[PDB]
């Protein structure tokens, strides 16, 4: 969170698995694996979305035949805010503690 | 050790197979991954 | 002879059972895999019995009527709510198929819990005694009680798409109401999910 | 040897009931990982075709002792008569991948080209039947392409199967299914 | 200062909490009584958080606006299904009421979890600091987090008739958007049932 | 897991924050000296061409996991379809040298000619980028010549790299980059 | 062990020859054949 010193906010991030359409309101998304944080002295908060899948490994592609998004969604909601007009919440993304990547195929990027 | 998968020592000597290294007098980014702080930063309830 | 089985807070008694037919295993495999990241829980409230109607045995039916149902079927109780409130889940099965006739009705009946299938040809019927099975013979017994574990391609299954097991009945020998037997039999079932696990939570409406 | 028949309990009475004496019965030729290792031949397609163990015919020796097991796991081997520069993608690669040379590519060398490729699939064990006939996309071993594939063969290694399934012999019209047998 | 609370697979973090206010007990009483005959089970899948909207704090509101809600309220998730699938059940509560304003909004706010009540007179408001309570003061803190056990006349309660607890807020001192503060505050809640037990099963439709 | 973000200190919180339990994660297929050893193919020139590890395309698997490391050291291998008497000079030989037979010269033998030549260069370690785009002359492995070079391939041995550099995926117009996947 | 009939260890390593297995934590139908009841069920004379 990169707001001023006099701006406060509260956010939620939830993980919705496949089968149901993703949530659209925070009150309807509190039954997921969500977790909420509050802005203050420490700026950054890191939440690591889990790995849930029937098959042991999952693809790193999306064929056109599968429009269902077999893995799921990850929703990010803002509960409330105080004098937080037009601020910014930069995000990042990193590998996990147990990420595994396999079956190498160099296929048509360069 | 790369795509080297024979259990027999190569027929040719080591110095003829590839350039012999010389000394004077992953290493660092793997030290970075272990330094990663992961515990809780506040008082859990 | 006498045998009383109990699942959860529900029981059942039969006075002519010829044993339980354990199929494909005695115990289940490891249920904490590497895919679920340990976010799995074991509900115990959903291991009770429930009932359904299969069909009515009658003298007109010749050899080869199967009338199979695939399960997990729709469920009013708790277990019917889990597939609506969770993504992946796994469970064994513990069936009990009852056909109360009379000491004096000749005939036979074969019931087997077969893995994934949609339809069976008439030739494959002669070889149905490879899956966990049991004969219902009205001269001696009236209950089957097969008991199978969960099995599937991948560890946790999405029951909205894949139905692994399928209870199959079959008339091996036609009914004969010779002199004093009951005119027809009505076959019922008494299935009960066992050892249910569940992981992955849904957002409600 | 009267016993309750409606119990599915195996009962194998022997010849020693009326004086007999069972000789020794050794079964090596009927194992499940010894009978499947035999290069069954599949109907090959044009330039590009996928390595799926189910396009083999259902009346061969490997194709019919395979559709007798619900689940199976087995490494693979092929030997193709490619007229070109055959390549092979792993399981799940975008089908435009089998045009690049970084993927394992064998060059032409008369007459065959015998490869031994591993088993790559998300599922812990494949399946012949599937209760969704079309199986899912995930059930395969990979896809090879060449200018013109001429022949193709399958030879499962380390095969191991579960949950048997019915096998069917040919139904004869006569009382007995007579036919020719080699004779000098 | 920093404090992270977790119930089930759901968490929550606050960077200004002034502690937890345990009310009326630290642990619960004996939960296997003589009335239930031991036919009681402890579901663990239903101890997760859920959220609701209380009201919006505004400068017009004078001292004495309470806007109380009685709970267990209606619930989409699992815990909402239990009261529909079981007769008697008991559970504590673990609330968290949040009102995010600014460092520069003066005012005060009192929140207390009071036992069974329907309405409170204006005179009784002055004595609300007898029940488990906590002040929300926008100069310092923004979260309350009271924690109470189950309490009732009889051991197991029928939540279709008796609602024992009732979360009550109250504006002790009016909001003042002096110079740089937020124009209004929107109060939310983050309740989570804890230690839920349940006994007695219903027949479905 | 709130922590000061403006510190560049890695912070990798795990799944055990809300009951999870991390499975074991083994990474063999993603090593840096195992993924580069795969015969990437370069666009071959006419009679004479130089062995520079940067003329390989920037969208392959070897060409794109190489322009992600500022510095690199690696022995080399080639396999060319020369139509002639291919020769090879070391690094720094006058370009008129690759006409003499004393230099290592392989004779024609169908179909390929696979060589394993060492790393010869003054600098202790080469570099992909250089802040002098043209790199200096010193950055290469040597130059081969034949009557008509037809094919050429590169396979780095003992590769080891330093100082990583950005990698870029293809930008899709839609929300998700869908495409074909092999399916039976 | 299938149609493998050489008395020399294969030239390539084990991990390059075939997919290495992983563990967590005929088997059953052969237990069934041994369970087969075969004795007489009545009183012989």
């Amino acid at each position: 969170f990169t707001g001023p010193t006099d701006a406060k906010a509260r956010y939620m991030i939830a993980y919705a698995p496949p089968g149901m359409e993703p949530p659209k309101t925070p009150e309807a998304a509190a039954h997921c694996i969500h977790a909420e944080w509050d802005t203050g002295l420490n700026s950054k908060f890191t939440f690591s979305i889990p790995y849930l899948s029937a098959a042991d490994y999952a693809y790193t592609a999306s064929d056109a035949a599968e429009t269902t998004n077999v893995q799921g969604w990850v929703c990010l909601f803002q509960i409330t805010h105080g004098k937080a007009e037009g601020d910014a919440l930069v995000v990042l993304a990193s590998a996990g503690k147990d990420f595994e990547l396999r079956l190498p195929v160099d296929a048509r990027q360069q | 050790s790369g795509n080297t998968g024979s259990i027999i020592n190569n027929y040719y000597m080591q110095q003829y197979q590839n350039s012999m290294d010389t000394q004077l007098g992953n290493d660092w980014f793997s030290k970075l991954a272990s330094s990663a702080f992961s515990g809780l930063f506040g008082a859990l309830l | 002879r006498i045998l009383t089985t109990r699942n959860g807070h529900t029981t059942s008694t039969t006075q002519s059972s010829v044993g339980i037919t354990h199929g494909y295993a005695t115990a289940e495999d490891f249920v904490n895999g590497p895919n679920t990241s340990g976010l799995e829980t074991r509900v115990i409230q959903a291991e009770r019995f429930f009932k359904t109607h299969l069909f009515d045995w009658v003298t007109s039916d010749p050899f080869g009527r199967y009338y199979l149902l695939e399960l997990p079927t729709d469920h009013k109780g708790v277990y019917g709510s889990l597939t609506d409130s969770y993504a992946y889940m796994r469970n064994g099965w513990d069936v009990e198929v009852t056909a109360v006739g009379n000491q004096f009705n000749g005939g036979c009946l074969l019931v087997a819990m077969v893995p994934e299938l949609c339809s069976i040809e008439q030739r494959e019927l002669f070889q149905l005694t490879l899956f966990p099975h049991q004969f219902i013979n009205p001269r001696t017994n009236m209950t089957a009680h097969i008991k199978v574990p969960f099995v599937g391609v991948n560890r946790y299954d999405q029951y909205k798409v894949h139905k692994p097991w399928t209870l199959v009945v079959m008339v091996v020998a036609p009914l004969t109401v010779n002199t004093e037997g009951a005119p027809q039999i009505k076959v019922y079932a008494n299935i009960a999910p066992t050892n249910v696990h569940v992981a992955g939570e849904f957002p409600s409406k | 040897t009267t016993s309750t028949g409606e119990s599915a309990d195996p009962v194998t009475t022997t010849v020693e009931n009326y004086g007999g004496e069972t000789q020794v019965q050794r079964r090596h030729h009927t194992d499940v990982s010894f009978i499947l290792d035999r290069f069954v031949k599949v109907t090959p397609k044009d330039s590009i075709n996928v390595l799926d163990l189910m396009q083999t015919p259902s009346h061969t020796l490997v194709g019919a002792l395979l559709r007798t097991a619900t689940y199976y796991f087995a490494d693979l081997e092929v030997a193709v008569k490619h007229k070109g520069d055959l390549t092979w993608v792993p399981n799940g690669a975008p089908v435009a991948a089998l045009d690049n040379t970084t993927n394992p590519t064998a060059y032409h060398k008369a007459p065959l080209t015998r490869l031994a490729l591993p088993y790559t699939a998300p599922h812990r064990v494949l399946a012949t039947v599937y209760n969704g006939r079309p199986l899912p996309t995930s059930f395969n071993y990979g896809a090879i392409k060449a200018t013109r594939v001429i022949e193709l063969l399958y030879r499962m290694k380390r095969a191991e199967t579960y949950c048997p399934r019915p096998l069917l012999a040919v139904h004869p019209s006569a009382a007995r299914h007579k036919q020719k047998i080699v004779a000098p």
